[PDB]
RNA sequence: ACCGUGAGGGAAAGGUGAAAAGAACCUCGAACAGAGGAGUGCAAUAGACCCUGAACCCGUCUGCCUACAAGCGGUAGGAG
RNA sequence: UGUAGGUAUAAGUAACGAUAAAGGGGGCGAGAACCCCCCUCGCCGAAAGACCAAGGAUUCCUGAUCAACGCUAAUCGGAUC
RNA sequence: AGAGAUUCGCGGUUAAGGAACUAGGCAAAAUGGUCCUGUAACUUCGGGAGAAAGGACGCCUGUCAGGCCGCAG
RNA sequence: GUGGUUUGGCACCUGAUGUCGGCUCGUCACAUCCUGGGGCUGGAGAAGGUCCCAAGGGUUGGGCUCGCCCAUUAAAGUGGCACGCGAGCUGGGUUCAGAACGUCGUGAGACAGUUCGGUCUCUAUCUGUUGUGGGCGCAGGAAAUUUGCGAGGGUCUGACACUGACCGUGUUGGACAGACCCCUGGUUUACCGGUUGUACCGCCAGGUGCACCGCCGGGUAUCCACGUCUGGUAAGGAUAAGUGCUGAAAGCAUCUAAGCACGAAGCCGGCCUCAAGAUAAGAUUUCCAUAAAGGGUGGUUAAAGACUAUGACCUUGAUAGGCUGCAGGUGUAUGAUUGGUAACAAUUAAGCCGAGCAGUACUAAUAGCCC
């Protein structure tokens, strides 16, 4: 349960640490985005040397959060964090590597290239 | 009569399964689909958590990958279980492990039983 | 066309494709026909039925007459139903097997009583102001009622607080799971109105 | 809304109300009727009648399990004896409710309530 | 919260229409012969159901 | 009297009966609390707050009207 | 927006003044939630315990009384004699 | 004395988020004890300073070490 | 010419008609922001421009204080209602007493100015509105099941795929609303456990009182949303703007005057709830006076409830409690063996609770009195 003004890990290679959401995008009055949402953020801190700047306006998938998630087979999963991948204007992934799990539900939603993660769950 | 009983087992699924308690590290193997051909994925860790009635219950493990703790709930009717193993006993004092989260390392260890 | 049924409980089942499914049971049980009505003699046609067997302790003289010009044990609960594609006779019984053809029913039931319950709970009023910042004791108030004197009169259908619950409602289209004749049994996927123990009309 | 809640809180808090029942269940147990409200002598059959089902296994496990709710020493020593002669071989219902009247001072409705073993005109 | 005129005594009369006393629930004593409230205990006598509760 | 630290300010309140002859005694009631009698007296609905005893205001009984009806409440018609 | 006295209306309504708390058994009595005795419970305890002074002026003790006073009743009282 | 509607006064807990509230972090939450380390700019050389930032804390046994219990000393 | 929403003019109402913006709650209009139907185009398609018909439903969250900016959305419309709404809220702004700066004045002081601080009273009588009863009537007395004169509600919309498109197709979300507690998640001063300080039960053990429920960890039923199901949909009929057929007036023409086809989220319906005090008081079945024909008062009570009202049961009775078993909460009590020097650990196996379910007359439910 992500919603504006919250805070993310960012979970690539890509230089950005931390993100803050500024908007879920899909609607009016949506106040709410979970594993496989499309998210506006803002990157508030980077590693030294990066490609993104600090404080620039990106596109993002949530990929990992700790509300748990209800599949139709009767179960349910839930992280320690909330943690999204950057997206480039096109919708690819802005970076080369995926750090920790992902949950299952991000293969639906045209991400099968964040699917080649350390562990899908 | 006793209605909701006889249609829990009418509708009675899933399969036996060896005793367990919170505490426990267990390996649980599910049935996933991926894309066509259906696998066998497995899921060891700590069940922290026994809830429900009877046959309805769920029950939550938690384990660790990559530094970031997942916890996931089944059912323990759920069909797609395929097996359950119980690889060590743990010795604990309360029914839920919820102290668990804000471990890690050798503070997060249980003791084993015998 | 229906019957008259009890709610049980709810409880959870599996499809058979593996999909976790929240089910109500309904004892629809065996109702008898009590009444015929007749475009020619009342107006209308409709069959009226008779649900839960009853005493003679409970049952006063005029209703005894009632069911014993139908030739039917004393009955609990009864309610017409209209539009049956068939013809059925005074006296008869119909059980849940007249479901196992339907994929949909509607259920109609009495909502569980709130009693007295203020805007917030009642209509989802938002509140006046904050919890702080200078709130005196209008956190749950309803805030203005009019528009001055011009109006000078609140509205009719103003929401306002009063009893809330306890009223007749209706569930659409929920999707019949499982047909039980042995135990006269009905199971539905999702929630029927009110408490257990109470009767509902399940309309086919 | 009070669906399915099935205690009298009395106008009391909870530290209150049950220091008053275990004095009401001593001052039952010692004199074998008292003459109280009709609302707390429905929360006193309550409450009571587990405390004389205890009395059916005289062990120190169960005198002590008593001691808990009544910490009264002189009713302890009468219950777990004369009271628990009399009540042996009843299936529960060791009390009885009987309403009298009404208070001058508030018109508050009256009753007492007594062991039905020792009354000897109600059989 | 203030009252813009008095009440006229028809008023007030009609408001006080639904003011009145409680009329005891009362049985008769088949054996004793007196009164008293009806699921209560006989106070003249002590009796109740036919069986003594209170010894005089 | 009361009010004010003080200087000071500053009320309300008359009438049994000619004569106390001011009601022994009885009944209900825990009690004169009060009343109903008896007795005194021209009179007690003169009984102690007592001559006379108005209005506003408050009751009971009797007669007529009144639960499909809408505004200063009356006025002029008019059945029962 | 006149003065004194009496009586209304709102109305059997607001309120009965710290959320430290009460329960039972006996006594007296025409009458008891509240008065007296006993048991149990709770509150204060650098006080809400014990003293000096200012100020008050019989409120102190006992016997009668429950009209008025006591924000209820009272057989009780810092109330009346 | 009952009863345990709405609403108000005084309090308690709360998933995910964490000032997005609001004129304003108002109110609340958080910090908080003893001992041991270690403390910046600036300065009127006294201060700033308890700056900041870290660590130990229960019970048992033995001349600090070993052991034991709990989610938490 | 229209309007009265801007700036004005007039001075007719006012022993107080008492305040800008924001919040809350709305309601109405259309001069239409989106969605729906069309005429024209300097309209090839694709989107655009302009005009007509149309007001049903919708019409975001922030950084700043009319307007600008950031990110979205189908869209982020314009106005009226004492510039809607302070006996509903706030008090940032504004009329007050303190103080300071700039400017003006000899001065007291003042200002198209600025700046820091600065009490928002009232127990609802009538009417209005939301709920809920008593009486009588219909009706000689009743128990039920109903028809519907009418009233209210509901009516939103995106993406994608197949055939730079017409049309047709399906697969799915967002928001909003109703119900519900199997699931997830909250509460849970019922309940269970750990632990600090202190007091008491000579001592100890075991309890218990108090310290915010002392603190801490859990937690059933109930109540809930963050959860789960369900819904909005088409157009049945008459139509708006427009498109046509046959056709005189006016031998030609003409969508029209007699006629006939279509054609909108708009109107009346379908759907949901209320509804015969609908005094036009409707209909159908059955029973009719006294015991339990119908009730009242009463009792045991409830998933019903402010009081009422309503539901179940009242002894040939399972209504509530107790009792006996379970589902379940908590987590291994007291003691005894067993090891340790101890703090402690293992077995015996737990104990306590059980608002839920089943069984059982032990307790309480007296047909007494009144229509
Ligand atoms: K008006
Ligand atoms: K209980
Ligand atoms: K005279
Ligand atoms: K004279
Ligand atoms: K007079
Ligand atoms: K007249
Ligand atoms: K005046
Ligand atoms: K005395
Ligand atoms: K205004
Ligand atoms: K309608
Ligand atoms: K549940
Ligand atoms: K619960
Ligand atoms: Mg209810
Ligand atoms: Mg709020
Ligand atoms: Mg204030
Ligand atoms: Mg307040
Ligand atoms: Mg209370
Ligand atoms: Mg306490
Ligand atoms: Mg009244
Ligand atoms: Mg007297
Ligand atoms: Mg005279
Ligand atoms: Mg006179
Ligand atoms: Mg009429
Ligand atoms: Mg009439
Ligand atoms: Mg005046
Ligand atoms: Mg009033
Ligand atoms: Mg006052
Ligand atoms: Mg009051
Ligand atoms: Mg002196
Ligand atoms: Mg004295
Ligand atoms: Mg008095
Ligand atoms: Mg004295
Ligand atoms: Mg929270
Ligand atoms: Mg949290
Ligand atoms: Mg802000
Ligand atoms: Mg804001
Ligand atoms: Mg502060
Ligand atoms: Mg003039
Ligand atoms: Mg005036
Ligand atoms: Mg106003
Ligand atoms: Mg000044
Ligand atoms: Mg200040
Ligand atoms: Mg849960
Ligand atoms: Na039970
Ligand atoms: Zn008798």
């Amino acid at each position: 349960m992500i919603q504006q003004e919250s805070r993310l890990v960012v979970a690539d290679n890509s230089g950005a640490k931390e993100a803050l959401c500024i908007r879920v995008l899909g609607g009016t009055r949506r106040r709410y985005a979970s594993v496989g949402d499309i998210i506006v953020v803002s990157v508030k801190s980077v590693i030294p040397s990066s490609d993104i700047k600090k404080g620039a306006v990106s596109k993002a998938v949530i990929v990992r959060t700790k509300k748990e998630v209800r599949r139709p087979d009767g179960s349910y999963i839930r992280f320690d964090d909330n943690a999204c991948v950057l997206l480039n204007a096109a919708g690819d992934i802005r970076g080369s590597r995926i750090f920790g799990p992902v949950a299952r539900e991000l293969r639906g939603t045209n991400m099968k290239i964040v699917s080649l993660a350390p562990e899908v769950l | 009569m006793d209605f909701i009983k006889i249609v829990n087992e009418e509708f009675k699924s899933g399969k036996e399964h060896p005793k367990f308690n919170s505490g426990d590290t267990i390996t649980v193997e599910y049935r996933i689909k991926e894309g066509n051909k259906e696998r066998i994925q497995k899921y060891r860790g700590v069940v922290i958590r026994i809830s429900g009635h009877g046959d309805k219950k769920r029950f939550t493990v938690r384990k660790i990958s990559d530094g970031i703790g997942v916890e996931r709930i089944f059912p323990i009717e759920s069909p797609f279980i395929e097996n359950i193993t119980v690889e060590k006993y743990g010795k604990v004092r309360r029914a839920k492990l919820y102290y668990l989260r804000g471990l890690t390392g050798k503070k997060a260890r249980i003791k084993e039983r015998r | 066309p229906g019957l008259l049924g009890k709610k049980i409980g709810m409880t959870s089942v599996f499809s058979a494709e593996g999909k976790n499914l929240p089910c109500t049971v309904i004892e629809v049980g065996p109702c008898v026909v009590t009444q015929v009505k007749t475009l020619e003699k009342d107006g209308y046609s409709a069959l009226q039925l008779g649900f839960v067997d009853a005493k003679e302790k409970h049952t006063t003289k005029p209703l005894a007459g009632h069911f014993k010009k139908a030739n039917v044990a004393p009955k609990r609960h009864l309610a017409e139903f209209k539009n049956f594609e068939g013809e059925h006779k005074l006296g008869d019984v119909l059980n849940v097997e007249f479901f196992s053809d339907a994929d949909f029913v509607d259920v109609v039931g009495t909502s569980k009583g709130k009693g007295f319950q203020g805007v917030v709970k009642r209509h989802g009023f938002g509140g006046v102001g904050q919890a702080t910042h200078g709130q005196h004791n209008r956190l749950r108030a309803p805030g203005a009622v009019g528009a001055c004197s011009y109006p000078a009169k609140v509205f009719k259908g103003t929401r306002m607080a009063g009893q809330m619950g306890n009223e007749r409602v209706t569930v659409q289209n929920l999707e019949v799971i499982k047909v039980m004749p042995e135990h006269n049994l009905l199971l539905v996927k999702g929630s029927v109105p009110g408490a257990k123990g109470s009767i509902l009309l399940i309309e086919k | 809304m009070r669906h399915n809640k099935k205690f009298n809180h009395l106008g009391r808090k909870a530290a209150h109300r049950k220091a008053m029942l275990s004095n009401m269940a001593a001052s039952l147990i010692l004199h074998k009727r008292i003459f109280t409200t009709v609302a707390k002598a429905k929360a006193l059959r309550i409450y009571v009648e587990p405390l004389l089902t205890k009395t059916k296994e005289d062990t120190t496990h169960s005198r002590r399990i008593a001691f808990s709710y009544l910490q009264n020493k002189y009713a302890l020593k009468e219950l777990f004896g004369d009271v628990a002669a009399k009540i042996a071989d009843r299936p529960g219902g060791y009390t009885r409710i009987l309403k009298t009247g009404y208070r001058l001072g508030d018109n508050a409705a009256m009753c007492f309530i007594e062991l039905v073993d020792y009354n000897e005109n109600m059989l | 919260a203030h009252p813009k005129r008095r009440q006229s005594k028809t008023r007030t009369a009609k408001r006080r229409t639904h003011d009145k006393a409680v009329m005891p629930t009362l049985a008769k004593c088949p054996n004793c012969g007196a009164w008293h409230i009806y699921h209560t205990v006989c106070g003249d006598c002590g009796y109740y159901r036919g069986k003594l509760a209170i010894e005089k």
